[PDB]
């Protein structure tokens, strides 16, 4: 009920949403990195080689990790659920 | 109304700087815009109020405006009207500091990538600075969401404050 | 209640410091006309009961007078309604 | 912020009040101190404007009645709305001169 | 906490009394030839009141009136004689609200208790004073101490010799 | 007592005002509100049709409500209808146990408002409370329970579309929307946490606690 | 807790009513050859009154009236005579509302014993007081103690010869 | 827990009332020479009272009023005479609330044991004391003990000698 | 676990009431010379009490009225005479509602045995007690266990030679 | 710098400032003014009065005149919106309450 | 947190005045700033404790008491003096 | 977090506070603050304990004990005096 209550509730929901995208994102992050400093050692210079292999990067997450995030949000969104009527005012 | 107006444009102009829609830039007002994050910051303004109990204070006020202006027809004045125009200041101003507490590092944060293409030429943006600058842009406001409490009562107390005045 | 006298002299000591409604009104008008329309079944069941003194002219205008006060009673509520209705109609 | 620019105003004013007293032949040195009134979340009432005005004298150099007079006028001129009788006169012995 | 508060003021009304009394019976009597103490009894009860008073309106001289209907009637025929009067008058009343908060640590009844000594010469024998003398300590006493008598004030002075 | 006419007649005219008791002193404002905020959040503004959902909070409604009802029968209805208290004093007798379940679930500060906006006596304890305060009070208080429960609601459905947005942009996908591809998550999500069981015990215990 | 708070309180004024009754009684007696103890009932019960008076309006010299109708019918046909009055009076009265809190320790009822010693001479023989003397004391104690008889307050002062 | 808060409150009371009996009763009867042990019922049930208080109005002089009808009718023809008198009035009466929460550990019922030593004179004969004297120690321990007759205070006060 | 606490709160009564009467009884009996042992039936019954009393207004002098009716109607033709009175009086009662929780561990009935020792002279042989001294020990112990009747206290003092 | 920040740091200056000419006065070596600014609420009408406590130290010797103490209730209030002078208390070093 | 500091540095500022007092050696103030209830019958109100260390026995005078009392009731907005408690390094209440 | 450190916070001053008494060698306070209602009925009245260990033999006064209980209550927003416990070292309650 209280803001410091509320201001919680915000920062533990965005630092969930935070734990949710940070392995996407940083595997993409990584994927480009990588096949920048590869170019850039070959000299070899196209805006598209870059984007081939990010997606599959990403979508290869989803596989390793995917359970793990489905199961953390679900956990997030039933405790929500459960301690609403705890945090009425 | 126009204290969560001031925080909607901080928190769109947060989620712009996050890159989240890039289409704005090409294409203003194309139909494709999601600024979720002021959607966020909102509903987090919206239930503030709600927990500072500033509804009963507005119907409070309507009740005493009676007394500084009787139902009955009474004289009125001018530049009282550009007051909640010029209301419309505070949106911008107040929502400049919001950011500012964030878009600074931010673009601190591009210039860096900047640097990194003065280097070997093409190779960077688009592939490396999008998702460095989401995930940063994230946990910064993320870590930055106590900060507005303190400010959303500032907005409050100017909104009632101008209004006690201006009203009367 | 012991508790409710406390209030009632706690209110006595609000008016020495110190020195009806629509609803009330409503309630004036049907006890008024419950009363009369009361008055009047009472005086006919007197008549038919046989007790000298009350004559048939006083029961039968009075029990006119008692119909004519149900029919305003029921015009009133019946505007009343509609203006109800009216009111809830309208769009915020 | 307003605010600040609202303090910093209120400041420069009271140093130059203070600035203009002194140079007055008698004065020595002049402290303001400027109480603006405030606005509420919620029913109308003005606050009229208060200061408060502290005079060092040259020793011996008592200020004339038409001197606080003119002291009272000033102050009160360079303050919104401020009503004279809302402006105190003391001197450094702390003897109310208005 | 707030019965001490109310010891103390009562402490204080009753010295003040004391010293009041001392100050007018040390210059006839003598210093140190007097001693006299105070006691009060105190009114700390919180009281609210409100009075309102109308003026009587039965006299007809004193009667002021907004409307005043008079129908007369004398049908004569004693005899047949019928006379009928209605009068129907409506007045405006005097009217006098008094609102009061009696004050919080009034007195409500003092009583004094003086003692004097006795008048020893240069020989250095206690001759007791006289009647004349012992009235005008009562009286000087009675203005010192406010005496009165709604309040139920009693006063008691003695003369006697003090020891050594 | 009253005339078996004015009875009937008061019986008639206070017939009419159900829907105002239901709307302004019910348990059916803060359900109503969820249920709207609820389908605002999950992205189908005509998914469950307005029908659907007004079943199922007027259920919802009579299941809560019950003790209130069956309190205001055995105190008020059974004696008026044996013949043993007036009609004017049913309405008194069942006033009571409303307006202690909408005094508990009400807010110290709109009670001290509309104490205020009166110009009423001090209120010592709550049994000085006329309805006349009570009624904006609770109504208020519902308001503001209501949006509060809404509002925590619409957190995770809002943070989706953040994390599925920035997930598009990594990739360099500007021009997705990602309202489309957040809505069959969103439904996903709904469906896996008990998306209505767990709403509807929150609720309930909202009301009982 | 509370009742410590009380305890200390009667011990206080029991103290200083002790005090009061010795800086009288010491002049004329002696330091040491009066002892003087007190106690005190005291009142600890929270009281809240309100009262309500009215002043009566049955004499028509002092009743103020704001309508009044009076019909008056004589049918003079004592023979058929018909008289007829009705009368109709609306007053306003006088109206005093008196709300009163009492105060938490006020004294209910004091008792107190006092001890006087006998008289010494240079010789050393204990010469007993004088009646005269003794009601000088029980005067003196009575204004010192603030005796009161609508309290119930008890007084005895007796003499003899102090221990060793 | 708090029964045994009560019984110190109990025991607290009970020794101040003897070191009070025990302060008068030493300069005259000796140190030692006196013992007193007091116990007190004590009053630990909380009551709360509410009183309401109606003054009279039989009477037509006390009677305030604030609407009064008198229909008078006197159809004379005793012969055939028709007397008729309805008369309604509404009055206003002296209303007064008391509000009373009595104090918690207030004393009910007190009883008190005193025992007086004999006198050894120079010789060392245990003389006895003397009615006179047992009289005074009787009023003097009825005035320290606060001994009243509504509560039901008893008081026994017997002379023996004391044991080595 | 309660029980527990209960009963300790009855040997801690006990044992205080015995120490007070050992203790009046110690300096004209002896040191050991007497001994005495009390058992309390206590109260563990939670009790609440409200009390509704009103004043009867069966008297016209004391009855208080709010409104009254006096419909009186004589039609005289005993011949053929017709009296007719119709009376309606509203009242005002006075009321006092009185709310009383009693307290938790009170005591019942006090039964107290004591026992007291012979008296050996100089020469040993153990000389019982007097009637008077029996009497005054009954009167000493019945104050300090404050005997009362309404309780049912009962106390049995008997006189015997302590065993070696 | 937040709003409050803002707000506590401008009573702390106004503190500053009154406290230095208080001294500034002859009989004073040396002022400390403590400021309570109250809080407006939903839950009450007439919002309670501020106050102030100054403490004064004095020369050797120098007792400040009735007068003297007036001024220094004046200025303390003027420079408080809506100060009411009886919520100024001032007390010496020795803690004479001297209003 | 904003709130909470504002506190300690009143409680310092006020500790420190009192100790500026001739015969105070050191001082130590707690503040208890709560929320009020309305119509809760008998609420409550801001509440102050002050411990006094003194100088070897430097007394503190009745008028030094009432002085304390009301510089510390005035620096707390709404702060009722019989809610403040003054109390010696010995434990004697001096208030 | 926030609010479990200032409940820390506050038991560290308040003993610091209760060992600068001289007879007091070491003080622990322990707090127990409830759950606060913005509703119309449930409150609840906050707890203390108090521990304090003494020097040799330095008994602490009765007026000691009433100071110790005052400076807790007051330090705790709503703490009623009656819910505030003190303990010696062997376990003695003065309270």
């Amino acid at each position: 009920m209280t803001p410091e209550s509320v201001m919680m509730m915000g920062t533990e929901a965005m630092k969930v949403a935070l734990a949710l995208a940070a392995p996407l994102l940083l595997v993409a992050l990584i994927t480009g990195l990588i096949i920048s400093i590869l170019q850039a050692a070959t000299q070899i210079n196209e805006m598209t080689l870059s984007f081939i292999p990010k997606i599959v990067a990403v979508f290869i997450a989803i596989i390793v990790a995917g359970p793990w995030m489905l199961n953390l949000l679900l956990d997030y969104v039933r405790t929500l659920f459960s301690n609403l009527p705890y945090i009425i005012g | 109304q126009f204290a969560f107006a001031a925080v909607r444009t901080a928190g769109e102009f947060i989620g712009l700087q996050m890159g989240l829609s890039f289409a704005t830039f090409v294409d203003p007002g194309s139909h494709l815009n999601m600024p979720v994050l002021a959607r966020i910051m909102d509903m987090l303004a919206m239930l503030l109020f709600l927990t500072f109990n500033g509804h009963l204070w507005l119907i409070s006020l309507l009740v005493d405006t009676f007394h500084t202006l009787p139902i009955g027809s009474n004289p009125v004045n001018s530049n009282a009207f550009m007051a909640l125009a010029r209301a419309g200041g505070l949106i911008f101003l107040n929502g400049l500091m919001l950011a500012l507490p964030v878009i600074t590092l931010l673009l601190t944060l591009n210039l860096a990538l900047g640097l990194l293409n003065r280097m070997a030429p093409q190779l960077s943006i688009f592939v490396i600075g999008f998702p460095l600058t989401l995930t940063v842009g994230i946990m910064l406001m993320a870590a930055l969401m106590p900060l507005i409490a303190p400010f959303c009562e500032h907005l409050f107390s100017e909104i009632f404050n101008l209004l006690a005045d201006i009203v009367s | 209640a012991i508790q409710g006298i406390e209030g009632v002299i706690s209110q006595l000591q609000a008016t020495a410091m110190a020195a009806v409604s629509f609803a009330g009104q409503l309630h004036a008008a049907l006890d008024r006309i419950s009363d009369r329309q009361a008055a009047a079944r009472v005086q006919a069941e007197k008549f038919t009961l046989g007790e000298p003194g009350i004559a048939l002219n006083d029961v039968m205008a009075d029990m006119q007078k008692a119909s004519v006060s149900m029919q305003m009673g029921i015009q009133v509520r019946n505007k009343l309604v509609a203006a109800y209705q009216e009111v809830m109609s309208m769009q915020v | 912020s307003q605010f600040s620019e609202q303090v910093n105003y209120q400041r420069a004013l009271e140093g130059e009040l203070a600035r203009t007293i002194e140079t007055l032949g008698p004065v020595k040195s002049a402290r303001v101190h400027l109480a603006m009134p405030k606005p509420s979340l919620f029913v109308r009432e003005q606050k009229s404007p208060s200061a408060s005005v502290t005079v060092t004298l040259e020793p011996g150099r008592a200020l004339d009645e038409g001197q606080i007079s003119a002291v009272v006028h000033l102050v009160s001129s360079a303050v919104a709305g401020l009503p004279p009788g809302n402006v105190t006169l003391v001197d450094q012995s702390g003897h109310l001169l208005t | 906490d707030l019965n001490d508060a109310q010891l103390k003021f009562a402490n204080d009304v009753e010295s003040r009394i004391q010293r009041r009394i001392e100050a007018i019976l040390s210059p006839i009597v003598g210093n140190g030839n007097v001693h006299a103490q105070v006691t009060a009894q105190l009114d700390f009860a919180n009281k609210e009141q409100t009075e309102e008073h109308y003026s009587p309106n039965g006299d007809a001289s004193k009667a002021t009136l907004r409307s005043r209907q008079l129908n007369i009637s004398e049908q004569v025929g004693a005899g047949p004689r019928s006379t009928q009067r209605n009068e129907t008058s409506n007045y405006e009343v005097d009217r006098t609200i008094r609102h009061t908060k009696m004050n919080v640590g009034d007195i409500e009844r003092l009583s004094v208790a003086v003692v004097v000594n006795y008048k020893t010469l240069a020989d250095g024998k206690p001759l007791p004073l006289t009647a004349d003398q012992m009235k005008q300590i009562e009286d000087l006493t009675r203005e010192a101490m406010g005496f009165s008598d709604k309040r139920g004030d009693t006063l008691n002075v003695v003369n006697s010799p003090f020891s050594a | 007592s009253w005339s078996l006419s004015v009875q009937t007649l008061v019986f008639i005219t206070s017939l009419t005002f159900l829907p105002a008791i239901l709307l302004m002193m019910t348990s059916f404002t803060r359900i109503i509100i969820v249920f709207g905020l609820l389908r605002n959040a999950l992205g189908t503004p005509s998914a469950p049709p307005n029908q659907v959902l007004l079943g199922l909070a007027l259920f919802l409604t009579f299941f809560i409500m019950s003790p209130v009802i069956d309190k205001i029968y055995v105190d008020a209805y059974q004696p008026f209808s044996e013949q043993k208290i007036s009609m004017q004093e049913a309405l008194d007798k069942g006033a009571q146990p409303l307006r202690a379940f909408m005094l508990r679930q009400t807010r110290e500060a709109d009670l001290a408002l509309f104490a205020r906006l009166a110009n009423s006596g001090p209120l010592q304890g709550p049994e000085a409370v006329p309805m006349r305060i009570l009624l904006p009070a609770y109504v208020t208080s519902e308001l503001k329970t209501a949006f509060q429960i809404g509002f925590t609601i619409f957190i995770p459905f809002l943070i989706i579309d953040l994390v599925i947005a920035s997930v598009l942009m990594a990739l360099g996908m500007m021009m997705v929307p990602p309202a489309t591809i957040a809505l069959p998550f969103k439904l996903m999500l709904f469906v896996l946490v008990d998306g209505w069981q767990l709403l509807m015990g929150s609720l309930a215990q909202s009301f009982y606690s």
